[PDB]
C-alpha cells in the first residue's frame, strides 16, 4: 500500500460529497432525509451526523497541507449544517420557553424541519416532535465541533438560546419522550414514555456543555453555558435506574449504542456498560444489521403502511421480522476503535462489507434497513437468521441513507485511523479506565471505584444566643454575622439570582426556571455580583413542608443528604454542607438527638460520611467559585441585594370530628372560643376557610393568614395534629414529592395516591408538580384534607428508603400511598391492643417513619403469622422474581387463572408481552386486586409461589381446566380444619384465623396444605412423558 | 497589564454601535430592520449597516492578546458573518430569481430589496416594489470580498460559491441594465420607469473587481472556491461610468449616492 494520503482521503471525498454533501441545503444548510422524492423533511437527528461525517473528513484532511482547500470545505459544511439547526430552533424560541417552563409532548422543540426553508413541516399531531435525543445531540456535537475549532455560535444572543436549550435538556429526566425512533414505544400508541437513550444523551450534553465557551479560543467569561448539577444528577439517576433497559416497554434497544458508545458515551459505570452492550449484542445483533428493538414493526411487511398506529395485538406478529439496520455494524465500528480493541473492529467490518451497496461510480451505499419481503416472512419465524432479506436503500435509485453514510464514513476514517478518537472527540466523552478528574462525569479524583469523599460542613447558627449555647456543650459554629463578608442564603434567593441566565428579550427567553436548587448545587460556592454567597441546603427550608421542624428527619435528612452528595458530587473541588440549627431545633428534648449528630460531625463522621467541620472561611479559601457573571454582563450591578441569611437578635382530643361536624348550629365559633386545644383551633380555622369564605377577618386578623400562623405556631410546639391540619387545609405542597414520585416509577413501580377504599390515581408516568398539586388534593381525597398531608409524607418518606434501602420495597411492585397507610394505621392497632391505639396523625413524622421502616422489614421477627400476612398483604409485597414465576405457572396452563372473579387467561397474555416485561407484573395485580383481605392476598400469593414451585420442579403435570385459585385456598381450607378439629375441635367456622397463623414451614403449615390442593388438583390431569427425564417405569 | 486606551475608547464605540445598531440584529437571521415603522430588512442597508460593526471588530481585533477583546472582536467579526450569511440565505431563497434575470435582465427577475428580518423570507411581491437595484447586491458582493479578504469566513460551501459565482453574472450586465438603484425609485420622476444610475454601474464595477480571482475560502481554499470575472464586463462599467459622470443618470445631473461609487 504506497497509496499518498491524498489518495486515501480522495477516495472518502468522492464519497463524502456525492453522498451525503452534495445534499446539503444551501439555504439552511440541513440534509434532507428522502434524497430523492422531494420530500422537504429535515430531521436533527439525521442532520446532526451528517455535519459529523463532513466534519470527521475536515479533521481527516486537517492532516494534509496541501488540502486544495478540502478542510475548509468540509469544516464549513459541518457549520452550516450546525447553524441551520440553530437557525430552525431559534426560530421556534417561542417553543423553547414554553418547554422550559412547562415540557410537554405539545410545547417541545419540533424535529422534523423543511429542509429548504428551515420552516415548521409537522404538528405534534402528524408528528411526535418530543425527541430530546434530537436536542442533546445538537448540544453535545455543538461542543464537539467548537472545541475541534469550528465557530458555530456567532453571538451572546445565541450564547442565550444554547442556555435556554440546556434548560430545556434539564428537566428531561422526567420528561417522557417520543425517542429517537419518532415513536415511543413498541405499541405505536403515540405515547411518550422514558427512553434511556434520550435521557442519556441529554446527561452527555450537559456534561460536555457544562462551563462550555461557546466561542471556542475566541471567548470570555459572558459566553460559557451553566448547567445545573442535580438536574444533570437527576437525568443520571433516571439513566442509571432504567438501564440495561431501554425504558418500559423495551428490554433493550439498538438506540442504546449512539447513547452508551459514540458520540454520547453516557454510561460511565463498566458493569453496567457491559450488562447493557450485551442484550443489545445478544437480542438484536443480527447479520444483515441491528435491529432497533424486540417486535419492531417499522417498514415490515405485516404493517398497514396507512395507520400511524399499531393495535395493541399488533405487535405480537412482529417478533422475528424486525428491520435490520446496518447503522449498528457501524456503531460498533466506532465503538471498537475507541475501545482498543480491533477484534471488534475487524468483526463488524467483516459484517457490513456483505450489507454494503454501491452506487453507480462505486461509492459505498449504507442501507436503512434490511427487511424480510412478505414472501418469507413465516419462514423467517420458525427460524430467525436464515432467510434473505433485501436492502431498503441500494443506491443507483436516488434513495440514500444519509445518517448511515454519514456514520460509514466516520467509522472507516476511524478503521483506517485517518481520524483519531480523540479527533473527533476533543471534549473526552469516552474516558479509558484512567477515569480520573472529569468534571459531572463520575469521575472525581478518587477515580472510579473509591468514594471516600469528604464533605466540607460548616456549622452554622441562627442566633448568638443559639451559638453561644452551642458553644456550651462543645460545638463550634458560626451566625451569619460571624461569617460576615460571605453570604448565606436560602436556595430560593440562588434561583431568583438564576433567573437572570439565558434572558434574551430579542428572542422571548425568560431565564432559568424558577426550580429549587437541591443539595450538589447548594453545595457549591458561588460569587455573586462581587460577593462570595454559599446557599445552606433546602433541607434546612422552614417553608415547604413541616418535616424539616421535625427534629429526627431534619437529622436524616442531614445524614442522607451527606449520603446524597458523597455518592454524586463529581466536581474538583470540595462540597460545602452548611448546617443551619434554629433554636427550635435545641429548645426541648430534641437536643439530645441533634447534639449526637453535631458531635458526629465534630469527630469527622456522620452515615459513614467523611465531614470536614471548619469555618466557613476555612471551607472556601481554595475552592473553585462559580461565577454568576451573567448577573453583571446585563449592567445588573444595582440588582437587589439577595435577602441573605439574617441572624436573630396535652391531651387527646376533646373534640371528635363527628361530634361537631355532624352539629348542625353555626355556634361552633363560640365553641371555638369555648375550646382551647390547638387542634381544636386548626379545625375551627378550616371550616372558617370553606364555610366562611376564603379571606374571613377573624380576631386575629384574616383567615388565610392566621391558619399559616398557627400552622407555624403549631409546630414550634410540636403538636402534630394542628400542624397536619394547619398544612392540608392550606394545600401545602413541598417541591419534593413530585420528583420524589418520579424517582418510584423510574425503578419499575407504581405509584397511587388516595386513601383506602376512595378514590386512587395510579401514576404511571413522570407528571409535573402542578398536576400532581391537583392530584393529591382535588380529586383524590376529598372525604378528609388531612388524607393528603399525611399522603404526602410518605411520599417524602419512601423517597427516604427508596434510596437508601431499595431492597426495601423488593417484590413491592405498587406503592400504594392509602394502603401504605392502612399498614401503619393497622399496626397501630395492632400494637394498640385492648387500649386506644395511637393515631397516626398524632405520631410526630419520626415515628411515621419508624412504624412505616418496622412495618416494612423483610420479616417483622416473632409476630403473629397472621399479622405477618397482614403486614405483607397490605403492602401488596411479592416474593422475589414472584411476577416471573406466574408466567412459568400460565405457561403451563392453558385455560389460564381465575381468581376473585378476575381471569389471567393463557393467552392473549403470552403472545402479547414477554416474560421479564413489567406490563404483565401489572397485569397479575389487575387479576389479584379484587381480594379484598390483606391477609387473604398473601395466601394466594403465597400459592401462586407453591404451584410454580410444583410446576418448575415437576414438569411431567400440567393442568386441564382454569386453575381457580380461591377454591385451592379453600380446599386447603378445610384440610386444616379437619385436621385440626381431630387435634382440639375448634368451633369456629368460615374463620381464617387458625389457618393464616400457622407458618407456612412446620409439621403441619400452610404451604403443605396449599401443596396437597395444588397436586390434587394437578394430579387429576393427564401426565405428559418427559424427555428430560425419561422415566425408567 | 491593563487594556491599552485604544480598547478602552473602542467601549465607547462599542456602546454606540450596540445601543444604535446591533441591538437591532435579529438574532435568528442576523439581520438589521431598517427601523419600527419599517420591520424590513434591506439588502443594501444591511451591508452599509454592518460596516461599523465590521470597523469594529476589525478595531478590537488589532489588540486581541486577552480573553474579552478577544471575544468582543469575536461577537462583532461573526455577527458580520451573520448579517452577510443572513443576507446570502435570502439571496440563495431566490436562486431562481438569479438564474432567470442573468439571460433575462427584467426587473420582474431580480433579486428582491427587502426581506424579512425574522425568516429570510420575501415580505413583499415581484412587483409590489421597486426589486431590481443592482447597486444592492454589488454592495453585498463588494464586501462580501472584502470582508473574506480580511479573513472573514462568510461562504461556507461550494454551492455558494457557485451561487456568488452566479451572482456576478448577475451584476455583469449593470452596464446594461436600467435598475431602481440607490434610491428604489427609479429615474427622477418617481413612475416606476427603471434607468441606467451610475451607482449601479459603478457599484458593480468594484464588486467584479473585488471578486476578480477572489478565493471564497480565504487563504485555506482552492481553485474550486475562487470567483472568476471577466474583466470586458469590468471595463464596460468604466466606458459607462466616464460617460455618465459627472451625472448620475440621463436623467439625474447629479446624486450624492456618486459619493458612494467616486
Ligand atoms: C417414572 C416416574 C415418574 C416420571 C414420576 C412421575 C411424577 C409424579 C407422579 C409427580 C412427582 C412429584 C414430585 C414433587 C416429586
Amino acid at each position: 500500500d504506497n497509496e499518498t494520503l491524498w489518495d486515501k482521503l480522495d477516495h472518502y471525498y468522492r464519497i463524502v460529497k456525492s453522498t451525503l454533501l452534495l445534499y446539503q441545503s444551501p439555504t439552511t444548510g440541513l440534509f434532507p432525509t428522502k434524497t430523492c422524492g422531494g420530500d422537504q423533511k429535515a430531521k436533527i437527528q439525521d442532520s446532526l451526523y451528517c455535519a459529523a461525517g463532513a466534519w470527521a473528513l475536515a479533521l481527516a484532511y486537517r492532516r494534509i497541507d496541501d488540502d486544495k482547500g478540502r478542510t475548509h470545505e468540509l469544516e464549513h459544511s459541518a457549520i452550516k449544517c450546525m447553524r441551520g439547526i440553530l437557525y430552525c430552533y431559534m426560530r421556534q424560541a417561542d417553543k423553547v420557553q414554553q418547554f422550559k417552563q412547562d415540557p410537554r409532548p405539545t410545547t417541545c422543540l419540533h424535529s422534523v424541519f423543511n429542509v429548504h426553508t428551515g420552516d415548521e413541516l409537522l404538528s405534534y399531531e402528524e408528528y411526535g416532535h418530543l425527541q430530546i435525543n434530537a436536542v442533546s445531540l445538537y448540544l453535545l456535537y455543538l461542543v464537539e465541533m467548537i472545541s475541534s475549532g469550528l465557530q458555530i455560535i456567532y453571538n451572546t444572543d445565541e450564547v442565550s438560546f444554547i442556555q435556554n436549550l440546556v434548560f430545556c435538556v434539564e428537566r428531561v429526566y422526567r420528561v417522557p419522550d417520543f425517542g429517537v425512533w419518532e415513536r415511543g414505544s413498541k405499541y405505536n400508541n403515540g405515547s411518550t414514555e422514558l427512553h434511556s437513550s434520550s435521557v442519556g444523551l441529554a446527561k452527555a450534553a450537559l456534561e460536555a456543555i457544562n462551563g462550555f465557551n461557546l466561542f471556542g479560543n475566541q471567548g470570555c467569561s459572558w459566553s460559557v453555558i451553566f448547567v445545573d448539577l442535580d438536574a444533570h444528577n437527576r437525568n443520571r439517576q433516571t439513566l442509571c435506574s432504567l438501564l440495561p433497559r431501554e425504558s418500559r416497554s423495551h428490554n433493550t434497544d439498538a438506540a442504546l449504542l449512539p447513547c452508551i458508545s459514540y458520540p454520547a458515551f453516557a454510561l460511565d459505570d463498566e458493569v453496567l456498560f457491559s450488562q447493557t452492550l450485551d442484550k443489545v449484542v445478544r437480542k438484536l445483533k443480527g447479520k444483515y444489521g441491528f435491529k432497533r428493538f424486540l417486535r419492531d414493526g417499522y417498514r415490515t411487511s405485516l404493517e398497514d403502511p396507512n395507520r400511524c398506529y399499531y393495535k395493541p395485538a399488533e405487535i405480537k406478529l412482529f417478533d422475528g421480522i424486525e428491520c435490520e439496520f446496518p447503522i449498528f455494524f457501524l456503531y460498533m465500528m466506532i465503538d471498537g476503535v475507541f475501545r482498543g480493541n480491533p477484534k471488534q473492529v475487524q468483526e463488524y467490518q467483516d459484517l457490513l462489507t456483505p450489507v454494503l451497496h454501491h452506487t453507480t461510480e462505486g461509492y459505498p451505499v449504507v442501507p436503512k434497513y434490511y427487511y424480510v419481503p412478505a414472501d418469507f416472512v413465516e419462514y423467517e419465524k420458525n427460524n430467525p437468521g436464515s432467510q434473505k432479506r433485501f436492502p431498503s436503500n441500494c443506491g443507483r435509485d436516488g434513495k440514500l441513507f444519509l445518517w448511515g453514510q454519514a456514520l460509514y464514513i466516520i467509522a472507516k476514517l476511524l478503521a483506517d485511523e485517518l481520524i483519531s478518537p480523540k479527533d473527533i472527540d476533543p471534549v473526552q466523552r469516552y474516558v479509558p479506565l484512567k477515569d480520573q478528574r472529569n468534571v459531572s462525569m463520575r469521575f472525581s479524583n478518587q477515580g472510579p471505584l473509591e468514594n471516600d469523599l469528604v464533605v466540607h460542613v460548616a456549622l452554622i447558627a441562627e442566633s448568638q444566643r443559639l451559638q453561644v449555647f452551642l458553644n456550651t456543650y462543645g460545638i463550634q459554629t458560626q451566625t451569619p454575622q460571624q461569617v460576615e463578608p460571605i453570604q448565606i442564603w436560602p436556595q430560593q434567593e440562588l434561583v431568583k439570582a438564576y433567573l437572570q441566565l439565558g434572558i434574551n428579550e430579542k428572542l422571548g427567553l425568560s431565564g432559568r426556571p424558577d426550580r429549587p436548587i437541591g443539595c450538589l448545587g447548594t453545595s457549591k460556592i458561588y460569587r455573586i455580583l462581587g460577593k462570595t454567597v454559599v446557599c445552606y441546603p433546602i433541607i434546612f427550608d422552614l417553608s415547604d413542608f413541616y418535616m424539616s421542624q421535625d427534629v429526627f428527619l431534619l437529622i436524616d435528612d442531614i445524614k442522607n443528604a451527606l449520603q446524597f452528595i458523597k455518592q454524586y458530587w463529581k466536581m474538583h473541588g470540595r462540597p460545602l454542607f452548611l448546617v443551619l440549627i434554629r433554636e427550635d431545633n435545641i429548645r426541648g428534648s430534641r437536643f439530645n438527638p441533634i447534639l449526637d449528630m453535631l458531635a458526629a460531625l465534630k469527630k469527622g463522621i456522620i452515615g459513614g460520611v467523611k465531614v470536614h467541620v471548619d469555618r466557613l472561611q476555612t471551607l472556601i479559601s481554595g475552592a473553585v467559585v462559580e461565577q454568576l457573571d451573567f448577573l453583571r454582563i446585563s449592567d445588573t450591578e444595582e440588582l437587589p441585594e439577595f435577602k441573605s441569611f439574617e441572624e436573630l437578635e396535652g391531651q387527646q382530643p376533646d373534640v371528635n370530628i363527628s361530634e361537631w361536624k355532624d352539629k348542625p348550629t353555626h355556634e361552633i365559633l363560640q365553641k371555638l372560643n369555648d375550646c382551647s386545644c390547638l387542634a381544636s383551633q386548626a379545625i375551627l380555622l378550616g371550616i372558617l376557610l370553606k364555610r366562611e369564605g376564603p379571606n374571613f377577618i377573624t380576631k386575629e386578623g384574616t383567615v388565610s393568614d392566621h391558619i399559616e400562623r398557627v400552622y407555624r405556631r403549631a409546630g414550634s410546639q410540636k403538636l402534630w395534629l394542628a400542624v397536619r391540619y394547619g398544612a392540608a387545609f392550606t394545600q401545602k405542597f413541598s417541591s419534593s414529592i413530585a420528583p420524589h414520585i418520579t424517582t418510584f416509577l423510574v425503578h419499575g413501580k407504581q405509584v397511587t395516591l388516595g386513601a383506602f377504599g376512595h378514590e386512587e390515581e395510579v401514576i404511571s408516568n413522570p407528571l409535573s408538580p402542578r398536576v400532581i398539586q391537583n392530584i393529591i388534593y382535588y380529586k383524590c381525597n376529598t372525604h378528609d384534607e388531612r388524607e393528603a398531608v399525611i399522603q404526602q409524607e410518605l411520599v417524602i418518606h419512601i423517597g427516604w428508603i427508596i434510596s437508601n434501602n431499595p431492597e426495601l420495597f423488593s417484590g413491592m411492585l405498587k406503592i400504594r400511598i392509602g394502603w401504605i397507610i392502612h399498614a401503619m394505621e393497622y399496626e397501630l392497632q395492632i400494637r394498640g391492643g385492648d387500649k386506644p391505639a395511637l393515631d397516626l396523625y398524632q405520631l410526630s413524622p419520626s415515628e411515621v417513619k419508624q412504624l412505616l421502616l418496622d412495618i416494612l422489614q423483610p420479616q417483622q421477627n416473632g409476630r403473629c403469622w397472621l399479622n405477618r400476612r397482614q403486614i405483607d398483604g397490605s403492602l401488596n409485597r411479592t416474593p422475589t422474581g414472584f411476577y416471573d414465576r406466574v408466567w412459568q405457572i400460565l405457561e403451563r396452563t392453558p385455560n389460564g387463572i381465575i381468581v376473585a372473579g378476575k381471569h389471567l387467561p393463557q393467552q392473549p397474555t403470552l403472545s402479547d408481552m414477554t416474560m421479564y416485561e413489567m406490563n404483565f407484573s401489572l397485569l397479575v395485580e389487575d387479576t389479584l386486586g379484587n381480594i379484598d383481605q390483606p391477609q387473604y392476598r398473601q395466601i394466594v400469593v403465597e400459592l401462586l409461589m407453591v404451584v410454580s414451585i410444583v410446576l418448575e420442579r415437576n414438569p411431567e403435570l400440567e393442568f386441564q381446566d382454569k386453575v381457580d385459585l380461591d377454591r385451592l385456598v379453600k380446599e386447603a381450607f378445610n384440610e386444616f380444619q379437619k385436621d385440626q378439629s381431630r387435634l382440639k375441635e375448634i368451633e369456629k367456622q368460615d374463620d381464617m384465623t387458625s389457618f393464616y397463623n400457622t407458618p407456612p414451614l412446620g409439621k403441619r403449615g400452610t404451604c403443605s396444605y396449599l401443596t396437597k390442593a395444588v397436586m390434587n388438583l394437578l394430579l387429576e390431569g393427564e401426565v405428559k412423558p418427559n424427555n428430560d427425564d425419561p422415566c425408567l417405569i | 497589564r491593563s487594556r491599552s486606551n485604544s480598547g478602552v475608547r473602542l467601549d465607547g464605540y462599542a456602546r454606540l454601535v450596540q445601543q444604535t445598531i446591533l441591538c437591532h440584529q435579529n438574532p435568528v437571521t442576523g439581520l438589521l430592520p431598517a427601523s419600527y415603522d419599517q420591520k424590513d430588512a434591506w439588502v443594501r442597508d444591511n451591508v452599509y449597516s454592518i460596516l461599523a460593526v465590521w470597523g469594529l471588530g476589525l478595531a478590537y481585533r488589532k489588540n486581541a492578546d486577552r480573553d474579552e477583546d478577544k471575544a468582543k472582536a469575536y461577537e462583532l467579526e461573526q455577527s458580520v458573518v451573520k448579517l452577510m450569511r443572513g443576507l446570502l440565505h435570502c439571496m440563495i431563497r431566490q436562486v431562481d430569481k438569479v438564474e432567470s434575470f442573468k439571460y433575462s435582465q427584467s426587473t420582474k427577475d431580480s433579486l428582491h430589496a427587502k426581506y424579512n428580518t425574522k425568516t429570510c423570507a420575501t415580505v413583499v411581491g415581484d412587483d409590489q416594489w421597486g426589486h431590481l437595484q443592482l447597486d444592492a447586491t454589488s454592495v453585498y458582493l463588494l464586501f462580501l470580498a472584502q470582508m473574506t479578504a480580511s479573513g472573514l469566513h462568510i461562504i461556507h460551501s461550494l454551492d455558494e460559491v457557485n451561487f456568488i459565482q452566479n451572482l456576478v453574472f448577475y451584476i455583469e450586465a449593470a452596464y446594461k441594465t436600467a435598475d431602481f438603484g440607490i434610491w428604489e425609485r427609479g429615474d427622477k420622476t418617481n413612475q416606476g420607469i427603471s434607468e441606467l444610475n451610475a451607482s449601479s454601474v459603478g457599484m458593480a464595477k468594484a464588486a467584479l473587481e473585488a471578486l476578480d480571482e477572489l478565493d471564497l475560502f480565504g487563504v485555506k481554499g482552492g481553485p474550486q472556491s475562487v470567483i472568476h470575472v471577466l474583466a470586458d464586463e469590468v471595463q464596460h462599467c468604466q466606458s459607462i461610468l466616464n460617460s455618465l459622470l459627472p451625472r448620475a443618470s440621463t436623467s439625474k445631473e447629479v446624486d450624492a449616492s456618486l459619493l458612494s461609487v467616486v
